[PDB]
């Protein structure tokens, strides 16, 4: 009784039954299955070549003459089967030492100078392939190899002089065989004593001059010894991660991740860069030559990790204490495990290695408790479902080979234990009840012929009755179908309906009353008598031409088959560092055009977008996971096809597309998909839709040269001006999509410089860098009038999402030019301007909430390098009708030495004392500040930091009036005592100020006095910055050549003689502060009683100075030269999520009363509203084909 | 092999069958009723609550349509203040003429950009890539080839030198034979 | 055997309620998504933008704005068509206007016409016909290739049998230079 309440982690895994271990050789394999299975059928099979195999090694035991090479070419054949025999027979003239003698007699150049004219050659490729075939034998072949000196052997075909290169290149493939299994590669890179390792040896062999196939096989050979050495370099990590700390450093667990980064983009090279080539092909560009079959490198780089057993050593890693807590440990071995769990082999190695397997699912388990148990995972800390999958893939794929070797056993007789087949099917249907066990599913069954187990599952049932309900309901039939369909549904990938179309076809067929195999025959339309090449590609694309009506219908969903089969045979895997490009795919492309492809996956994507367009509306967005996957999948099928389409098309040579159908498409495909993900983020399968949305938008910006811009009139017709006009004028189409344009135009604009980077950079990048953010800077110049209204539509909005964006993209979109930045901040600066002048008009100025957001939105673009300096550059007024822009920022100056008893004028003069903050801050700048070469002088570098002098005189006058008044609150207090520290560590903002104080001398006592009579724990900041600036005037004369004396300062701080008394109330203050909770009140104290200890050292009344030498800056460099030599790369809140839980909208966002019905007459008549809404709750309610 | 206990289990499972039953109709209800529950109205659209920036974009249009409206309004009465000329009925003829100029210049570049003759360009320059990227790699394997045939060069150099000394030590060793043979 | 059919029915009810499970794990995934855990921002953004009445207004009223702005220009196009006269800025002005429409259309069509598309269709059988040649050229290399590699292996066959027999030839006079030696 199998029982319905489902744990996904109740199961274990279970020794193999049915598939053979991935690492494991043929012979093994063989020998195992002929150790347990015992006599069999093929054990007759076997006896006739062993005969022949223990008559062939000895008719020939002395001669080695051309007979001796002929029986060295039919040893292979027999190897796998004659030998295996024997082993099993307990052979007592060690046949394995005989063909090992053979192999090594063959193998020397001083037996081959003994042989025939044209069979010397002969017998050393004889040899190597014995040398192959026997290292592919097992530990006893290997070590008997190994134990006469194989690679010694092998190296003297290689370092023979005058030696062919299709000999060599033979010799290299036998040298791969003997360093696959691991005690070749142990005796390969630590070799005997008193001679040169196989390593060293291949090193020196490879610093010679040879062929280029040659080279490559020894660059393969090395290729995977470096594999080795990493996995070998990861164990003694483990090791002494493992061994310390069950008695720890940080470098041997960020050098651990690091190996196991490389262990990961080592598996994904390694069909490229560890086998061993055909002798005939060629490492060309371009794969032209040779066959087309390349052995997988997977049996071998499973036979490492085991020998080394890396899954043990993960689950060691991700139960250390010290190394659990990394979150990169965790994603660099899941990259790794998700890569092995991608591959039918892989999947297998983890099934094979059961008992590391169950301890490496248990670890992360508990991870997932552990992220349970701290609460982060609902954002930042990813949602991580590895563990459930890799659980559900590995019983899914138990499931199977238990379903496998229950029709093995009824290979001579009829099933009758169907118990057991029904708890399989059981067990793994409702692993099919989750999305994440369901895709689990989908996958599995997809891998190298795994739903063969449930074709045949249904074919055997076919015979008892239809599959239906006659005498009995063949539960198992039921099971069958459910899960066939399922897998159909769920998978993406659909290699497996390649070879099983005509089978599931013929089933559907065979049984036309059932619901299940009706929807499985829909799903399988287009595969009818269809090949799967590239010359199938016209009948695809006809198909989903002919019923593009039927999208989501669920009449025409097997149009989800036709894309997913048409993304599969003309859309290329994510090419890998190392691969030579396979020249079929570009075939595929040619053909997808050809027949007409651009039109047919426009219009899918258009139909797409016209039918989730309604529902998306009403907050349905596809309920059911079944219509969910369906609906993923045909969105990222056709993003794929459109994206090989299109970088297979714009890239390299100029090409013109402006079809300007796919933009438009895209735009709003964003909006229905990856707009608002209501769980705050996006998951799995909704970011590859917007990775591939941005890569096709971003493929109308390659191909563009520095030619087609020379010309306005031939710049604003561009592919890529036209995609910018096409992306810019979806924004303000709809407000559903203001939010969807923002965060696309977001990703499409480039990241902010400087880039941060681990390692340096040539200036070829940098260049590079600079000349897309130029072109980009270009072709957003003559959308000038879309930026202006983009800006000037979003500021002021109270949707946080949308304000954050629109501060986000006038953040990225500043940093590319001088003209692009000049245009937002000349926007935003008039905005200002003009919203202050339009209700203050003949009157003195009244600000309103529009106002402060307006002020929020240019302090949190202020805050930045190159928006700051595009403020600065405009309010110094140079003449280009700038005079507007100087004039408000005096007007800002005086509302902060004036802010009033208003609540809103009190939450304006925070964000003007802000961006004071921000213009004043030395390090925001485009030119870092740097004393060293690499960068202009510190004192140059001041005159593209920080406002002219007069500006900077007007900004110190704010800030002391602003302090010296009794009304101002306390964020602005402690944003003005930031500024003046500011201002301190430099001569120039520190003459200003000190001039000012002699303007208004009781600043400082002011400012003091109120620090000192609402002195609490809370308010403690503002004293301690206080004190620190009080030092920062005082640090120098211990340095700074401008500054002032004790004196001067303490006669400064009193305008009644009475400072004394102020700085002793501050320090007793502390004692009734219970000065104990933090080490700030010890700061604090320290640094009062150290102003206290030099208020008596010295004579208190003294003017402070008045003439000295002034601190003159240089002229303001212009803004294009300062973009120009910006600094674009360094070595290494805003950016993770614009979904912040309260930033703006706190509790009220003074949404506005509107009356809409009444605003309608005024304008043109129509109709109600509440009739046209609520007619689309009833047909389009549920998700389908909608109406609109 | 008792009965009863399969009868009792049978008996269970359908009453747990039930439940899970009249659950689905619980939950398909409540399906129902959350998909739906947004009804307008009248009393709600008199006070709609709108955002700062949407109010200020209903305002900017409204006021806009204004203008346009009065100055096309100002339009209509000055063409109608206008009276028929052999210069006006030509300009309006050729006006006629601009604006289906315009259109079909649109709707051809529309075709020219998407139709066949658009697909046709994008296979010949796909096609031009391809042949260029395979006589880019043939030119490679032809480099290849010419170190296979300076390999093959190498050899005959080395199979002459060889064949010479193999020449030079066979007459020497039948000279010095039939030399001393018959000496001793 | 009735303990037979008696586990058959207790299969069929255990299949049937893990189809309930499935519909129990649909509906419960729903409700999850419709009643989700979501942040005050997401609310605030489908309430205040997302919203039906408000996006059904902007649309209207862009798509108002768009008919009056594009009749308002019309109609000043218009009269200042009936202001159009000969040598008068208008006039030339409006009458270059047409005149470059005239020549874009004409350019449109022969870019468009059967004439352009038979040659890029010539063009295109012409690349296919490289492609071909190349493909072509591609064999005769690797036959090329295949012969290449035969020679080297011939050409190392017969340097390892000149080795030998130099060798033989060496060690033999050799042996006989120290043995005819004590002749003498």
């Amino acid at each position: 009784v199998p029982p319905m309440t489902y744990d996904p982690y109740d199961r274990e895994l279970v020794p193999l039954l049915y598939f053979s271990c991935p690492y494991k050789t043929t012979f093994e394999i063989e020998i195992s299955r002929m150790k347990d299975q015992g006599p069999d059928k093929e054990n007759s099979g076997a006896i006739e070549a062993s005969v022949k195999l223990t008559e062939l090694l000895d008719l020939y035991r002395e001669d080695r003459g051309a007979k001796w090479v002929t029986a060295l070419e039919e040893i292979p054949s027999l190897i796998i089967k004659g030998l295996s025999y024997l082993q099993l027979k307990n052979t007592k003239q060690d046949s394995l030492g005989q063909l090992v003698d053979w192999t090594m007699q063959a193998l020397n150049l001083q037996v081959a100078l003994r042989q025939p004219i044209a069979l010397n050659v002969r017998q050393l490729k004889a040899g190597t392939k014995l040398v192959s075939s026997l290292a592919e034998c097992g530990a006893q072949g290997v070590t008997g190899l190994l134990q006469a000196g194989v690679i010694s052997g092998l190296f003297e075909l290689l370092f023979a002089d005058h030696v062919s290169s299709s000999l060599k290149l033979n010799a290299f493939k036998a040298l791969d065989s003997v360093i696959s299994m691991t005690e070749g590669m142990e005796a390969f890179l630590r070799g005997r004593q008193n001679e040169k390792s196989g390593y060293q040896k291949l090193l020196e062999l490879i610093l010679l001059d040879q062929t280029v196939r040659v080279v490559t096989a020894g660059s393969a050979i090395l290729q995977k010894c470096h594999f080795y050495e990493v996995l070998s370099e990861i164990k003694r990590l483990g090791d002494h991660l493992a061994e310390k700390t069950s008695s720890i450093s940080e470098g041997e667990i960020e050098r651990l991740i690091n190996l196991l980064e490389e262990v990961f983009h080592l598996m994904e090279t390694a069909p490229h860069t560890m086998i061993q080539q055909p002798v005939k092909s060629f490492p060309t560009m371009a794969r032209i030559t040779g066959p087309p079959e390349r052995d997988d490198p997977y049996p071998v780089l499973f036979r490492y990790l085991h020998s080394h057993h890396f899954l043990e050593l993960v689950t060691l890693l991700l139960s250390i204490p010290v190394t659990s807590a990394h979150p990169g440990v965790l994603q660099a071995t899941k990259d790794v495990l998700k890569f092995l769990a991608q591959s039918q082999k892989g999947l297998l190695f983890f099934m094979s290695e059961y008992e590391a397997t169950n301890l490496l699912i248990r670890a992360l388990c508990h991870f997932y408790d552990q992220d349970e148990e701290e609460g982060l995972q609902s954002d930042g800390v990813i949602d991580d479902a590895f563990a459930l999958w890799l659980q559900d893939s590995t019983q899914t794929l138990q499931c199977i080979t238990e379903l496998f070797s229950h029709f093995q056993r009824c290979t001579a007789s009829e099933e009758t234990d169907h118990s057991d087949l029904l708890g399989t099917l059981h067990n793994l249907y409702l692993i099919t009840f989750n999305p994440v066990g369901r895709s689990a599913v989908g996958h599995v069954f997809s891998l190298e012929k795994n739903l063969q187990s449930l074709i045949t599952l249904m074919e055997y049932y076919s015979k008892e009755a239809l599959g239906d309900s006659k005498s009995k309901k063949s539960v198992a039939y039921n099971y069958a179908c459910i899960l066939i369909l399922v897998v159909v549904q769920s998978s993406s990938d659909v290699q497996m309906l390649e070879q099983h179309a005509a089978s599931l076809l013929k089933l559907c067929k065979a049984d036309e009353n059932n619901a299940k195999l009706q929807e499985l025959g829909k799903w399988l339309e287009p595969l009818k008598n269809l090949r799967f090449e590239i010359n199938c590609i016209p009948n695809l694309i006809e198909y989903v031409k002919q019923n593009i009506d039927n999208l989501m219908t669920p009449e025409g969903v097997g149009l989800t088959t036709a894309l997913r089969v048409l993304c599969n045979v003309a859309c290329p895997p994510p090419p890998v560092e190392g691969q030579q490009k396979d020249l079929k795919w570009n075939l595929a492309v040619i053909q997808l055009f050809s027949a007409e492809g651009m039109d047919t996956f426009i219009r899918v994507l258009q139909k797409l977008n016209s039918i989730l367009t309604q529902p998306w509306r009403l907050h349905v967005n596809m309920g059911t996971t079944l219509h969910r996957v369906t609906t993923i999948s045909m969105a990222r099928c056709t993003l794929t096809l459109l994206k090989t389409m299109l970088t297979e098309l714009l890239r390299g040579g100029s090409f013109e597309f402006k079809d300007m159908r796919v933009p438009s498409a895209l735009v709003t495909l964003h909006m229905l998909l990856c707009s608002i993900p209501l769980s705050g983020r996006l998951d799995s399968d909704e970011q590859k839709i917007q990775n591939d949305i941005i890569d096709i938008l971003l493929t109308f910006t390659q191909g563009v040269n520095e030619k087609l811009t020379i010309s306005e009139e031939t710049l604003a017709n561009n592919t890529w001006s036209l995609m910018l006009k096409e992306v810019l004028s979806s924004i303000l189409k709809v407000p559903e999509g203001f939010f969807s344009g923002l965060i696309l135009l977001s990703e499409l604009l480039p990241l902010p410089l400087p880039m941060q980077t681990t390692q340096v950079i040539e200036p070829h990048d940098i260049s590079v860098a600079l000349n897309t953010r130029k072109l980009w800077s270009m072709h957003l110049h003559v959308q000038a009038k879309l930026l202006q209204e983009i800006v000037r539509s979003f500021s002021g909005t109270t949707c946080q999402p949308i304000q954050h964006m629109l501060r986000r993209i006038c953040v990225q979109l500043c940093d590319l030019a001088s003209p692009t930045a000049l245009l937002i901040m000349r926007t935003v600066l008039d905005l200002i301007v003009e919203d202050l002048q339009s209700t203050s008009e003949d009157k003195e100025k009244q600000y309103t909430s529009q106002t402060t957001r307006l002020l929020a939105l240019l302090d949190a673009l202020a805050s930045h390098k190159a928006c700051k300096l595009a403020i600065l550059h405009l309010i110094n007024g140079t003449i280009k009708g700038d005079e507007r822009y100087a004039e408000i920022f005096q007007d800002l100056l005086a509302l902060v030495r004036s802010p009033g008893d208003s609540v809103i004028r009190q939450q304006c003069v925070e964000y003007v004392t802000s961006i004071l903050q921000s213009l004043c801050d030395q390090d925001i700048a485009l030119i870092l500040p740097s004393s060293s070469e690499g960068s202009i002088s510190e004192l140059e570098q001041l005159s593209n930091s920080l406002p002219n002098k007069e500006l900077m005189t007007s900004i110190c006058d704010c800030l002391l009036a602003t302090l010296a008044n009794s009304e101002s609150s306390y964020n602005c207090l402690l944003t003005c005592v930031r500024t003046m520290m500011f201002l301190a560590e430099h001569d120039y903002g520190l003459f200003h100020l000190k001039s000012s104080l002699r303007k208004n001398s009781s600043a400082l006592h002011s400012l003091l006095k109120r620090v000192v009579s609402t002195f609490s724990k809370d308010t403690g900041e503002l004293a301690s910055s206080f004190l620190e600036f009080m030092r920062q005037i005082l640090n120098s004369d211990t340095s700074r050549t401008m500054s002032i004396n004790a004196a001067e300062l303490k006669q400064l701080l009193q305008s009644k003689e009475e400072s004394p008394e102020n700085l002793f109330l501050e320090l007793e203050k502390l004692v009734l502060e219970h000065s104990k909770d933090d080490d700030n009140l010890d700061s604090l104290l320290d640094s009062v009683v150290g102003l206290k200890q030099m208020l008596e050292s010295s004579g208190d009344p003294l003017p402070l100075s008045d003439q000295d030498v002034e601190p003159v800056l240089s002229a303001p460099e212009s803004l294009q030269n300062l973009f120009n030599n910006r600094t674009a790369y360094v070595l290494a809140s805003m950016w993770f999520t614009p979904f912040q839980a309260e930033e703006i909208d706190t509790d009220l966002d003074l949404v506005k009363v509107d009356l809409i019905e009444l605003s309608e007459k005024c304008c043109s008549d129509f109709d109600l509203h509440s009739e046209l809404e609520r007619s689309f709750l009833s047909e389009p309610s549920s998700p389908g084909r909608t109406k609109t | 092999q008792q009965q009863q206990e399969s009868a009792r289990r049978e008996n269970i499972l359908v009453m747990r069958l039930a439940t899970k039953e009249q659950e689905m109709q619980e939950c398909t209800t409540q399906i129902q009723y959350l998909k739906q529950v947004q009804q307008p109205s009248v009393a709600q659209l008199r006070s709609t609550m709108v955002d700062p920036a949407i109010n200020l974009f209903f305002l900017k249009m409204k006021g806009e349509l204004e203008q346009t409206k009065d100055k096309l309004e100002q339009a209509q009465n000055e063409l109608s203040a206008w009276k028929f000329t052999p210069d006006s009925q030509t300009g309006k003829k050729l006006m006629a003429k601009c604006r289906m100029l315009i259109q079909e210049n649109q709707e051809l570049g529309r075709q020219l950009s998407q139709g066949r003759i658009a697909q046709l360009e994008a296979e010949l320059a796909l096609q031009k890539k391809y042949s260029e990227e395979l006589k880019s790699s043939q030119d490679e394997l032809n480099d290849f080839i010419i170190q296979l045939d300076e390999e093959v060069e190498g050899m005959q150099s080395t199979i002459l030198v060889l064949q010479q000394q193999l020449k030079e030590t066979r007459q020497q060793l039948a000279q010095y034979q039939q030399q001393q043979s018959q000496a001793s």
